[PDB]
């Protein structure tokens, strides 16, 4: 939730840092979905401020 | 970023088992207890002794190419200078650091 | 409306509904008297040494 | 009804103090109590995010953020505590360790 | 003409996913969108949909009717006839496969419906939807008039040579309508053109993988009692997380996508030039904004004191 | 569950008017509120 | 709900024109406050629609000539379910107790 | 400019997309996209 | 509203043009109301008469 969130060293590069906090949850009964819990952007929270 | 998420891995009256997967902030679960229903009716005859493994990785959004920030690091910073310089009716365009 | 008397509540007392009760108040003590006959007590000399 | 989830804030520890980092994805309703006889019941609805700081005793204190269940945190003795030190030291060690008095014996 | 026209399409297929509401509550439509993206500035949006359009049934170069895919069968109609909203219509802009270019206006949800051969159908997803004005003019639709600024917006080319994805094929798609009790036992089409792939829970024979046949089950004396599954095993699909995936393997490969984020030029509202009066050590200034514009300003020396200030209603300043 | 009550609960799972069960009409998309209608 | 003759048949709406009693498919009819509603079900005189925020209901048809529109003012604001505050539900969440609008006829 | 890039100029300086181009539909109103279009 | 946006169905593609004008009419008396009420007294206003005239 703050401003580099998701870095990359390099335009190119493969290979990258992220820290969003993602949590799976637990699916609804009968339903197929795959249900997930992330921080807002924070390049957009950025952008904001 | 745009949260990459897989397909749901879902094994009908059995049990599957979860493997390491290398990506970044990757998540993986395995849940318990599901019974499944498509557009052309129930996925899985069991009630019980049913798994639904949901699994979700962070990827670059698409759009990062064009729309990106870059963080730089800055230090011992040069000045040059652009002066008209006229000594004696000669007069030039001078480019010259400081 | 304000905030619910359950969230108010002090000495981290819950507010439970439909037999309205209070519950995990904590907030004092309860004095007890313990009526024991002697049949049940048990001499040194069963006990080890 | 399907309702969203509170977002899972960020827990910072420290002497008789949480810091907690609130990230909401919408307004959203923080309510906190105390477990003591005076709760000092704070709430405010917050949309934006923001770091906030409440002062936790060994008596007890109680948070709820949105629909996540309620989750408990209670305190003790941090720092600097009462060591040894001799000398000096100590004394402003003992400062910080049962407040509301101690410079009163001083 | 050249692949990004010639395109995956061949090779993909549009697909159904579950919707929040449909209207009368939830379904397995391919009309849901998985995602939207709203970064550009000029206030188009990109949406990414279960379906796929731009191309007809047989591949070929039709960008007048769109491909969704109607249950056990895949329909086709005309796009014209596809409207979306968030707060008032939207305006389609253009379409290649799975994405979609519309200008939509602010709204705190997106609506997509269409017409098919009965009751309209609808879709509706949570996402915020807020496009940041070009410039420092905070407009809610571009002026007539005004200045040329560089800017970045949704390029609706389908030329792509960045950005790209990762599609695998499908997993099982259960089909209970296969599966009923002739007479008093489990008989299960392929059907024509589909591979049947049944097992079941009970005793007796708990595997079919029937390619073509029609056979009947015994022990089985509800068709509640089997499961019967419709294999493609044809083509790929996008890795949506509504479809469960196949277990026995993940072909995959990467595909570009349209519609990439670029560079451009927009036009944009020019702040009213102010009144400007003179005095001692001070200067009045009388601003009088067609909208809210920010006021900036600074001093050339050691202390710049900066202020700043977002004004929509006419007012001095000294 | 859905908006109890009245929600007939297909065999996809969908949930429809109870108005619309055994009305005539498929609203289940699978035939299901149709099927096993009483006279 | 019910045609002209008592025959149960939710495709169709009846309104009276007039001197005369006219009937018209229900699919036809429109509604919003904000933003176009979604009708859900209807039985006699009460309608079950999903319509957003608002401050008032405009309901429309089309007739046989130009359409037909009635706006009445009335408040529209909907407590969200549980203590987030959110405008559309989310694709996943918690169960928690509401009340709601029965559809159910009976 | 217009929506850089793609934006096809027809004749009258209109701006279609560039998937428009070409495709046998009449999106610049006076042909000019559809005429010396390639084989 | 904001703006204003007029449209119409040819024998083709639906055109439609919109145009930024701000649209904010003075509810008639003392009341700030929305849409008019079902009852009420009778006040002078002025208005845009349909007439040819
Ligand atoms: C100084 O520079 C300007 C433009 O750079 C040029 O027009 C002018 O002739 C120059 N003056 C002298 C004295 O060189
Ligand atoms: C509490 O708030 C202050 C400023 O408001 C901040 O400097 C401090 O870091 C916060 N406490 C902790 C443990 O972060
Ligand atoms: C500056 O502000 C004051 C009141 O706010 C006003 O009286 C004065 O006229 C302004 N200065 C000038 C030069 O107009
Ligand atoms: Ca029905
Ligand atoms: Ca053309």
């Amino acid at each position: 939730g703050a401003f580099g969130d998701i870095q990359s060293r390099t335009v190119s590069s493969s290979d990258l840092y992220a820290n969003t906090n993602l949590v799976l949850q637990r699916p609804k009964a009968g339903a197929i979905h795959v249900p997930y819990t992330q921080a807002p952007s924070g390049f957009e929270q950025w952008k904001k401020d | 970023y745009k949260t990459g998420m897989d397909s749901p891995a879902i094994k009908c009256c059995g049990s599957q088992e979860c493997t390491p997967t290398y990506r970044p902030d990757e998540q993986c679960k395995v849940f318990t207890g599901v019974y499944p229903f498509m557009w052309g009716g129930a996925y899985c005859f069991c009630d019980t002794e049913n798994t639904q493994v949901s699994k979700a990785y962070v990827m670059k959004s698409d759009d990062c190419l064009a729309d990106h920030a870059e963080a730089y690091k800055a230090h011992t910073a040069s000045v040059q200078a652009f002066l008209n310089i006229t000594v004696g009716e000669h007069s030039i365009v001078t480019t010259v650091y400081v | 409306k304000a905030p619910s008397l359950k969230f108010t509540a002090p000495f981290g007392c819950e507010i439970y509904t439909n037999p309205i009760r209070a519950e995990n108040c904590a907030v004092g003590s309860i004095p007890l008297a313990f009526d024991i006959p002697d049949a049940l007590f048990t001499r040194v000399s069963e006990t080890p040494t | 009804c399907t309702v969203p989830l509170a977002p899972e804030p960020m827990i910072t520890f420290g002497f008789r103090s949480v810091s907690l980092k609130l990230h909401p994805k919408n307004p959203t309703y923080l309510i906190t109590r105390q477990l003591a006889d005076e709760p000092h019941y704070t709430h405010e609805l917050i949309s934006e995010p923001a770091v906030r700081n409440f002062t936790v005793t060994e008596k007890g204190w109680e948070f709820v953020w949105g629909n996540h269940p309620p989750k408990r945190f209670w305190a003790q003795e941090t720092a600097p505590g009462n060591p040894h030190g001799l000398p000096h030291e100590v004394i402003t060690h003992y400062y910080h360790r049962y407040p509301m008095s101690t410079i009163l014996g001083l | 003409s050249t692949e990004e026209l010639f395109n995956e399409y061949k090779l993909t297929r549009p697909y159904m996913a579950r919707c929040i509401r449909c209207a009368v509550g939830s379904c397995h439509s391919p009309i849901a969108i998985e995602a939207v993206k709203s970064d550009g500035h000029d206030g188009y949006v990109r949406l990414q949909t279960s379906s796929q359009y731009g191309l007809d049934s047989s591949g070929n170069l039709k960008g007048r009717t769109m491909r969704y895919d109607m249950h056990g069968t895949i329909k086709e109609i005309p796009l014209h006839q596809v409207s979306l909203y968030t707060s008032r219509p939207c305006h389609i802009v253009d379409g290649h496969g799975y994405f979609l270019l519309a200008r939509c206006p602010a709204g705190d949800s997106i609506t997509m419906e269409f017409k098919k051969d009965s009751v309209r159908h609808s879709c509706s997803v949570p996402y915020e939807v807020k496009f940041n004005p070009v410039g420092r003019e905070l407009y809610t639709h571009p002026p007539e008039h005004g200045v040329e600024q560089a800017c970045q917006v949704y390029a609706h080319d389908a030329q792509n040579r960045g950005a790209y994805v990762e599609m695998h094929l499908p997993g099982s798609e259960v089909d209970s309508s296969l599966v009923s009790l002739s007479g008093s036992s489990v008989t299960v089409t392929p059907p024509d053109g589909t591979s049947a792939l049944v097992e079941c829970e009970c005793g007796g024979t708990k595997i079919s993988e029937t390619i073509n046949k029609t056979k009947q089950f015994s022990q089985c004396t509800k068709k509640e009692q089997c499961r019967a599954y419709r294999l493609q095993n044809d083509k790929w699909v996008y890795n949506s997380d509504k479809l469960p995936k196949a277990a026995g393997a993940t072909l995959k490969g990467k595909l570009h996508v349209p519609f990439l984020l670029a560079d451009g030029k927009c036009t944009v509202p020019l702040a009213p030039e102010p009144m400007i009066t003179f005095g001692f050590r001070s200067v009045s200034l009388k601003l009088h904004p067609k909208n809210p514009t920010y006021l900036i300003t600074r001093q050339l020396a050691d202390e710049p004191h900066y202020t700043h200030e977002l004004i929509s209603e006419p007012a001095v300043r000294n | 569950e859905c908006n109890i009550p009245g929600n007939f609960m297909c065999s996809n799972g969908r949930c429809i008017p109870g108005a619309w069960q055994c009305d005539g009409l498929p609203d289940c998309f699978d035939k299901s509120d149709e099927k096993e209608c009483p006279k």
